[PDB]
């Protein structure tokens, strides 16, 4: 039941698809972070914690 | 909504009508006989017959065939002292060999 | 082989003519009949091939090959009836029908004694794959999986086409005998070295070797379980017939050649199974394990030793079996909770004891264990590269413990550990997959227990 | 996984070959359809072929 | 006074360790109170689905179904090629084979070199 | 004071396991038999030297009397 | 684990918290009855010295030095109770928990060898079926309209309802199942 | 035991010392054979005195194939494709019956080395020696043909090995 | 193997323990006593009683449930609870 807009996308660029990458991801805007924009496909999935 | 679509199923659980079921068909005579004629049939013939068939194979690849000629070669050659491997394949007088 | 090619082309019209309940029961017991019949090819000779007729001959190459084709294809007819329960009665005759041209076309395949009749039938076994592919495959990403198999095999083999009427040409016969038997030298020039390549490309794309592989992640997994079972046990086969026969007409030019396709062998086997250590998909994951045992027999083959041939036969016969055993049991969790993920479902240990056993004893075999004809043909292919060279025993070595690794990983990760809570649709296994895993698992014992029928013409 | 399998392996040959193929469909197929251009370039085709063709 | 503890990427630092547990803004508090009202909807929503009566199957999993999808699907189209991914990608797929290629062919070499002068230990090798 | 012991369903993997012995055991048990018999009363053949201008066939020159037939 | 946490430790939980842990550590170093109470209450006389102490600031400074002093001196391989996320027996018997669903898919031959037990069971899943409304409309009742702001679940608050969200706790698989 | 041929299969004399018992304590080994002989060595004969007189009710013959020799691929005109066929066919013949001599011989070394036991350095020098032999004029046979031997390419590799051995007995001569 | 709990054995074992406490009276001892309401205990008392009883019984309680046990017969019913005993 997951529609398109629930989908990892494209590295945002703007403060607005930041925001709404961090809601899709069920994160606060303030601790939501994306990998470095280095082209290599992480696109807008968070960067969490390097913990286990 | 873009369509007129039904909604997806729910899924079917064949054990519910039939707890009894082979996982084969809907109907229980016809879920029956196929479990019974895919058992006899794989696992009786062809596994059973096929595994004595194949063990019982006649020896065409002349396995023993080859132990017997290597066993009187051996015999032969070690009664009249000669090499028991011949050092070539053919005969040097049947070859010619460029001047 | 007559008596085995015309009751599988009326195995057609039985499906077609029987009633509506009745397709899968007579396809089943049929079809195991047509494959104790074939179980008679195995009596094969010590000195030549059985030269049927003037088109079809068998060989101790040929006939475990078309034993295992048509034994695979009543285990395909049960897994599709699990998967196909509310199509109608003349889409089911449709998927019966293809599955029967496939193994028609295949049996042909490995008899024919001509380089030509052979590649026409091995590029006909293309289509229908390709229709059960993209017609009977659950997500959206079958019609790009049939796509990319289709360019790739083709693109392979269009040069060989080019090649074989060339050959043809020069030599004025392309019967597999007579290129036997006048045979000559292939010098090193230019020429000679594009048509060892239009050749060994072909069925390197067919195999498929490292960078060529894509195609086979895509189409295995977004194949329906019965396109997953034949794509892996016996299309991924025609390669190593191929290359086999075939390079009889390519020495000495194969001793120079065959460096960058041994070099890409070893490291994509490397590379594919570290691949497969860190998988999200089940399906994935047997499909790179697929990958890394063919690149094994390519190495084998490269090498082209009698020693490297029969490992290269009974690691073909062996993965087909095995891959095909875990396609079936990854497809029945599917069926279970609709989801290809290995983390989704967890326990199932505890929630299905005989299923499990399943799953260990294919794993076990998935992984080199003694005595199994796995362990087999790759011991023996990894003792002709330690013959022709010292350091392929690090890279086997190094790719036998990844297999281990990743083997056992899949089993602890599905099978170990506590159950998902959620997850509250898991129903007893059926009588219909035991019976499936059992046929697919109790003759590999039985092949451990009689090797020489799987060891190849050089035995 | 990614850098090879994913991504390189991905960009040599099929994806490469797909991007040049659609480039060239693109060019060969966008035509406005007026006489007077694809006239001109029968012209051409005829100076050429009588001319480098002998 | 004691020795001081050096955390790793492999050994990372204790919570009790770290000088920002110790220093809390009022912001901090907010943030905490954010996430925990994250978790707290979450979790009500899974509990509901979970304890239904009436529910046969597997609770679908969006956070599961975007990890699956970023990890395979979403790779190339977010692709690009950079000086970083060109040189990391010839290095990892061209250096290995060249590497494998050249010990190889010198350890054939040398063996052919052996086999030719007639000075290799080649008695017993039956089996090739 | 026994308490109840939740397990899943063991009817149908028995049920599996006894079918499946069953039908390798009707027709294995059988072919042992068979063989038994075979072996005990129909001996193996032994070798002999041709003799002069008698021409045998295929499976007078295998040994199993299996195998011959 | 049976209590819902909140969204902080307060400073007097850190306290109590590092009471607890430096204890069991010295209990650890001193394998001893006699040399752990000594020990131990001489750690109680460090915490009552610091015990009456009215600048925060300072009070926090304390715990971190303390912090630090127990991260060097702890035990390197400290005392872990079997049943304990550490231990020995963690989480052995958790291939033996099966649940309740999975017993409804029983043949009917299996369920008959247990005619009583079943007829138990039958009265508890009618007493689920005829509760989960209720559950339903008093947890959407007392909810603020933003959402859940805690984990915590509410009582019932009548006399005929059942405590929302109640079925997997309550029927739980035994700690020792089989 | 008249299964095997003693020339093909040798064994040495079997010098079994009697024995020369220096105690009065009773030998268990002795009363453990007794046991032996009394409860298995004599019902396992006797059933096998049964099956052997089944057998010899039923007594019928096997015959060993007898190969005539044909032209080889010396005398084999080139692209005679019947003649080439039945040379190929010789060949693969004879390198079988080559395999399986290699194999008696391994046989007879491997026996020895058992059977003479903590001598066998010395008391295997015979089979050692013969082996090497055998084995190295296999090799030299058969050694590299590649997985696609045949008769031809033994062919070319015995007169290569004959162009080598001629040049090396002009220089030699020279 | 072992015998099985009773909540009357876990009462009397942890009505025993706070009985050995030399900090509660064992004469105004109940089994609805307040730690700290009613005994005059603090928080490292109770910290204290607690791990006592973890001693006693053999296994851990958390933090953040070993903080709201502040009556023995909540002890008692957090060991029933948590051991399965219903009798
Ligand atoms: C003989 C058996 C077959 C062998 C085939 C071998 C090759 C032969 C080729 C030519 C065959 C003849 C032409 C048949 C046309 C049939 C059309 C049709 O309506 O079929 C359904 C029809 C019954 O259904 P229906 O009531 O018409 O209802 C149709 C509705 O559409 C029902 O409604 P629906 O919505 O459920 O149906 C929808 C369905 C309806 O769609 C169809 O029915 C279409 C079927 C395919 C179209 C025809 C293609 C012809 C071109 C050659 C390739 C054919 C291969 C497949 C053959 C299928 C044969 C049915 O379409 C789909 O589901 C779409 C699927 C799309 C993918 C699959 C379709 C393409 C497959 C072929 C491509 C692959 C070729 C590979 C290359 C190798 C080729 C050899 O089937 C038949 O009538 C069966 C025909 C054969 C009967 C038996 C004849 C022999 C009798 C006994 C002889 C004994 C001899 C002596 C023995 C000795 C002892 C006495
Ligand atoms: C034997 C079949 C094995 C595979 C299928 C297992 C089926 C199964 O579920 O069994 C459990 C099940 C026991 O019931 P259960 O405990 O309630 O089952 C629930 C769970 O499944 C209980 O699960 P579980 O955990 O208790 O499972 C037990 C077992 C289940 O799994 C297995 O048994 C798998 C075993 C194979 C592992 C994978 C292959 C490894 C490589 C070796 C391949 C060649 C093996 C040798 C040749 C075999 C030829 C057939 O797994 C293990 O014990 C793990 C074994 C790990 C490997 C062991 C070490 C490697 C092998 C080393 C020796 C190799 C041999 C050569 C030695 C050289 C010197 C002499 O078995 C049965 O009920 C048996 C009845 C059905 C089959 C027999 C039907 C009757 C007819 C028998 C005679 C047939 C001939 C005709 C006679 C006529 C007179
Ligand atoms: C109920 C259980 C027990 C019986 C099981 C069924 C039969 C088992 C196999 C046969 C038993 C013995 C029959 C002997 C017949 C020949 C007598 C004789 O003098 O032979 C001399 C000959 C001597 O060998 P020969 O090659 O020199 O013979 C010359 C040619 N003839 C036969 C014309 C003289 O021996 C045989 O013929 C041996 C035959 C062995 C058995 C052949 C395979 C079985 C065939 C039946 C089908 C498969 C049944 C398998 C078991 C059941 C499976 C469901
Ligand atoms: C409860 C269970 C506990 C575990 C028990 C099982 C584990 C024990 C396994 C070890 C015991 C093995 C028993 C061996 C008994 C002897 C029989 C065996 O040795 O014979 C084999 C015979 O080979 C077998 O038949 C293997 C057949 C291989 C399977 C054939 C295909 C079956 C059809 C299925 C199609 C699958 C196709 C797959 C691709 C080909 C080997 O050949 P050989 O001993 O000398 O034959 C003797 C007869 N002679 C003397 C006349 C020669
Ligand atoms: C862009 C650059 C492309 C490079 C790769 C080549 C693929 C494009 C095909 C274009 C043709 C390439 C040249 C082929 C060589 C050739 O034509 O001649 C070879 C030789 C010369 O013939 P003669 O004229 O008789 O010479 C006698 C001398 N006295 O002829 C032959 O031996 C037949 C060889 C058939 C040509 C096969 C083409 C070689 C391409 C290799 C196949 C690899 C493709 C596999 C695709 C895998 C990806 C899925
Ligand atoms: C040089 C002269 C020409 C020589 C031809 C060389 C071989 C041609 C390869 C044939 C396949 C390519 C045909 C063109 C493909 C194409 O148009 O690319 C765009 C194409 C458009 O697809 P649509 O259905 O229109 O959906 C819209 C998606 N945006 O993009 C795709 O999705 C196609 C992706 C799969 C293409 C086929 C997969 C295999 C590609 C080549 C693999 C074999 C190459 C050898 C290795
Ligand atoms: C040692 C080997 C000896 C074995 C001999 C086996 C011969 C066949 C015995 C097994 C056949 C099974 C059925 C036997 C008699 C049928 C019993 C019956 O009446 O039940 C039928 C069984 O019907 C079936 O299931 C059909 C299966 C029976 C026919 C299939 C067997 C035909 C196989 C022919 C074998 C010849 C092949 C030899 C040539 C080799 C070809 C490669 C009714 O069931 P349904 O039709 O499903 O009920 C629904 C109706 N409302
Ligand atoms: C012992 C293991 C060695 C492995 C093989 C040896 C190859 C050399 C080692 C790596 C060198 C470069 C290979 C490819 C790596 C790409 C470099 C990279 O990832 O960073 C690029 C930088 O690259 C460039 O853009 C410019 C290209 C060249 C710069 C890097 C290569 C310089 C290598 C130095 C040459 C060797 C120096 C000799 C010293 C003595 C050695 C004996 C992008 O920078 P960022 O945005 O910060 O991304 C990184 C995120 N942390
Ligand atoms: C951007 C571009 C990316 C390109 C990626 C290419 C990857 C590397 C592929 C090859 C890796 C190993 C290279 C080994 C090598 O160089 O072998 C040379 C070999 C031996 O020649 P030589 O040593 O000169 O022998 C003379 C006698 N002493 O020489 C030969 O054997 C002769 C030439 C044989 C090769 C012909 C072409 C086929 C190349 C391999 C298959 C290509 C397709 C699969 C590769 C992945 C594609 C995605
Ligand atoms: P109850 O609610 O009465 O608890 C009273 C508390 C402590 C909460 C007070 O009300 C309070 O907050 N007081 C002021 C804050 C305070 O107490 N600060 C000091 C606490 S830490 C302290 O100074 C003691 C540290 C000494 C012990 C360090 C432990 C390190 C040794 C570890 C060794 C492990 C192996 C031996």
């Amino acid at each position: 039941h997951v529609t398109k807009d629930m989908f990892p996308g494209p590295y945002p660029k703007t403060p607005e698809e930041r925001a709404a990458a961090a809601k899709k991801y069920n994160m606060r805007v303030e601790d939501y972070e994306p990998y470095p924009d280095d082209g290599m496909g992480y696109g807008d999935y968070p960067k969490l914690p390097d913990r286990s | 909504i873009r369509l007129q679509e039904d909604p997806d199923p729910e899924d079917e659980n064949l054990y519910e009508k039939n707890p009894d079921s082979h996982g084969y068909d809907k109907d229980p005579i016809v879920d029956l006989w196929n479990m019974r004629v895919v058992f006899f049939f794989g696992f009786s013939i062809v596994l059973v017959l096929g595994s004595t068939f194949v063990a019982y194979l006649p020896d065409y690849r002349m396995q023993e065939w080859a132990r017997r000629e290597a066993e009187r070669l051996v015999k032969y050659r070690e009664a009249n002292g000669l090499p028991l491997m011949e050092s070539n394949c053919f005969d040097p007088n049947k070859i010619q060999l460029p001047e | 082989m007559l008596k085995i090619i015309i009751p599988t082309t009326m195995l057609l019209p039985m499906t077609w003519m029987s009633k509506h309940n009745m397709i899968w029961i007579n396809a089943t017991v049929h079809s195991l009949l047509i494959s104790l019949i074939s179980l008679s090819l195995l009596n094969q000779l010590g000195e030549n091939s059985l030269n049927f007729s003037l088109t079809f001959f068998s060989d101790s190459l040929s006939a475990p090959l078309l034993v295992l084709t048509t034994w695979l294809l009543p285990l395909m007819l049960m897994a599709s009836q699990s998967h196909l329960s509310k199509e109608t009665t003349t889409r089911k005759k449709l998927y019966i029908t293809m599955l029967i041209l496939l193994q028609l076309f295949l049996i042909m395949t490995f008899t024919a004694t001509e380089l030509i009749l052979f590649y026409i039938l091995f590029e006909a076994t293309l289509v229908p794959t390709l229709i059960i592919i993209t017609r009977w495959g659950n997500q959206t990403e079958r019609l790009n999986a049939g796509l990319y198999f289709l360019f790739y095999t083709l693109a392979g083999s269009l040069p060989l086409l080019v090649a074989l009427v060339y050959i043809q040409n020069t030599t004025g016969s392309l019967n597999f005998l007579i290129i036997h038997y006048w045979s000559h030298p292939l010098s090193n020039s230019w020429s000679n070295i594009f048509m060892w390549l239009a050749c060994i490309m072909a069925f390197m794309v067919k195999m498929p070797l490292y960078g060529l592989h894509l195609w086979l992640p895509k189409a295995h997994v977004e194949a329906p379980i019965a396109g997953s079972m034949v794509l892996a046990a016996v299309l991924l086969k025609l390669g190593g017939y191929g290359m086999m026969r075939i390079t009889t007409i390519l020495n000495p030019l194969t001793n120079y050649m065959a460096y960058p396709f041994l070099m890409l062998s070893m490291w994509g086997m490397i590379m594919t199974s570290s691949i497969c250590l860190r998988q999200t998909d089940l399906k994935s994951l047997i499909a790179y394990s697929s990958v890394s045992h063919m690149a094994l027999v390519i190495v084998a083959i490269m090498i082209q030793t009698p020693w490297s041939f029969m490992g290269a036969t009974a690691l073909m016969i062996a993965h087909g079996l095995t891959s095909s055993m875990l396609f079936c049991l990854a497809n029945t969790n599917y069926e279970r909770v609709h989801s290809r993920t290995m983390i989704l479902a967890r326990g199932l240990q505890t929630l299905l004891p005989l299923m499990a056993t399943w799953w260990l004893v294919a794993s076990l075999t998935n992984l080199a264990l003694p005595p199994s004809i796995n362990l087999i043909g790759e011991l023996f292919i990894i003792t002709a590269s330690f013959s022709w060279s010292n350091i392929t025993i690090i890279l086997m070595g190094m790719n036998m413990m990844i297999t281990a690794l990743y083997s056992l990983y899949m089993l602890i990760t599905t099978q170990r550990g506590k159950y998902t809570h959620h997850i509250n649709n898991i129903k007893p296994s059926f009588t219909r997959e035991n019976a499936l895993m059992a046929l697919h698992i109790l003759p590999l014992l039985l092949l451990t227990l009689n090797p020489k029928m799987i060891l190849g013409p050089l035995y | 996984s990614s850098l090879l399998d994913l991504i390189w392996l991905e960009t040599i040959l099929p994806k490469t070959t797909s991007f040049i193929q659609m480039k060239m469909s693109i060019m060969v197929s966008n035509q406005k359809g007026l006489i007077k251009l694809y006239f001109l370039s029968f012209l051409i085709t005829i100076m050429i072929s009588m001319t480098l063709f002998n | 006074s004691f020795p001081k503890y050096k955390p790793s990427r492999l050994a990372t630092l204790p919570a009790t360790l770290d000088p920002a547990e110790y220093d809390i803004s009022p912001e901090t508090r907010k943030a905490q109170a954010e996430r925990l009202a994250i978790r707290s909807r979450l979790k009500r929503e899974y509990l509901l689905q979970y304890n239904d009566p009436n529910r046969l199957g597997v609770i679908e999993d969006p956070a599961l179904i975007r990890w699956t999808y970023a990890r395979s699907a979403n790779i190339y189209p977010n692709f690009r090629p950079t000086p970083k991914t060109s040189l990391l990608g010839a290095l990892f797929g061209i250096g290995p084979l060249f590497f494998w290629y050249y010990v190889f062919k010198t350890d054939r070499d040398k063996k052919e070199k052996l086999i030719q002068e007639g000075k290799l230990d080649q008695t017993f090798n039956i089996s090739y | 004071k026994r308490l109840f012991i939740i397990k899943p369903s063991g009817f149908y993997d028995r049920r599996f396991l006894k079918l499946m012995r069953f039908y390798i055991l009707l027709t294995g048990i059988p072919v042992a038999i068979g063989i038994t018999l075979v072996n005990v009363f129909i001996g193996e053949a032994e070798l002999a030297d041709i003799p002069e201008g008698y021409v045998p066939e295929h499976w007078e020159y295998f040994k199993h009397p299996i195998s011959r037939w | 684990a049976f209590s819902a946490p909140a969204a902080y430790l307060t400073h007097q939980q850190k306290v109590l918290r590092l009471y607890k842990r430096a204890l069991r550590h010295l209990e650890s170093w001193c394998v001893h009855r006699d040399k752990y109470r000594y020990f131990a209450c001489l750690m109680r006389a460090r915490f009552d010295e610091h015990k009456n102490e009215k600048d925060m600031v300072k009070a926090t400074q304390l715990l971190r030095q303390a912090e630090e002093e127990f991260w060097y001196g702890q035990h390197p391989q400290p005392y872990i109770f079997p049943e304990s996320p550490g231990g020995t027996s963690y989480e052995r018997y958790e291939c033996y928990k099966v649940p309740e669903w999975c017993l409804d898919d029983w043949h009917p031959s299996e369920k008959a060898m247990y005619p009583d037990y079943f007829a138990k069971r039958e009265q508890w899943k009618r007493l689920r079926r005829e509760s989960w409304e209720r559950e339903v409309k008093q947890l959407q009742e007392e909810t603020p309209p933003g959402g859940p702001r805690t984990e915590a679940l509410p009582p019932a608050r009548k006399e005929g309802d059942l405590p929302p969200l109640w079925w997997h706790i309550v029927t739980r698989p035994r700690e020792r199942p089989m | 035991p008249d299964s095997w041929d003693k020339d093909v299969y040798p064994e040495p004399p079997r010098r079994t010392p009697a024995p020369a018992p220096q105690t009065s304590l009773p030998n268990p080994v002795t009363y453990l054979t007794k046991i032996f002989d009394l409860l298995v060595d004599r019902p396992v004969t006797l059933a096998r005195e049964f099956i052997e007189q089944q057998h010899a009710k039923n007594r019928y013959y096997y015959y060993h194939r007898e190969f005539r020799r044909v032209p080889d691929i010396t005398e084999c005109e080139e692209k005679d494709i019947l003649c080439m066929f039945e040379a190929e066919m010789q060949w693969r013949r004879d390198y079988k019956v080559d395999q399986e001599i290699v194999n008696i011989i391994q046989e007879r070394l491997k026996a020895c080395q058992q059977r003479e036991g903590e001598s066998y350095r010395q008391n295997c020098a015979k089979e050692l020696e013969q082996f090497t032999q055998v084995s190295k004029a296999f090799q030299d046979r058969y050694s590299d043909l590649g997985a696609h031997y045949s008769a031809r390419k033994c062919l070319a590799k015995q007169k290569q090995r004959m162009l080598a051995e001629r040049k090396a007995a002009k220089e030699a001569a020279a | 193997d072992a015998p099985p709990l009773t909540l009357e054995a876990i009462k009397d074992r942890v009505l025993y323990v706070l009985k050995l406490y030399d900090k509660i009276d064992p004469e105004k001892l109940s089994v609805n006593s307040h730690f700290m309401k009613d005994l005059g205990l603090d928080s490292l008392d109770q910290v204290e009683i607690i791990m006592a009883m973890e001693d006693e019984f053999g296994f851990e309680i958390p933090d953040i449930d070993a903080e709201k046990l502040m009556c023995p017969q909540e002890i008692v019913d957090y060991i029933a609870d948590k051991k399965d005993v219903y009798e």
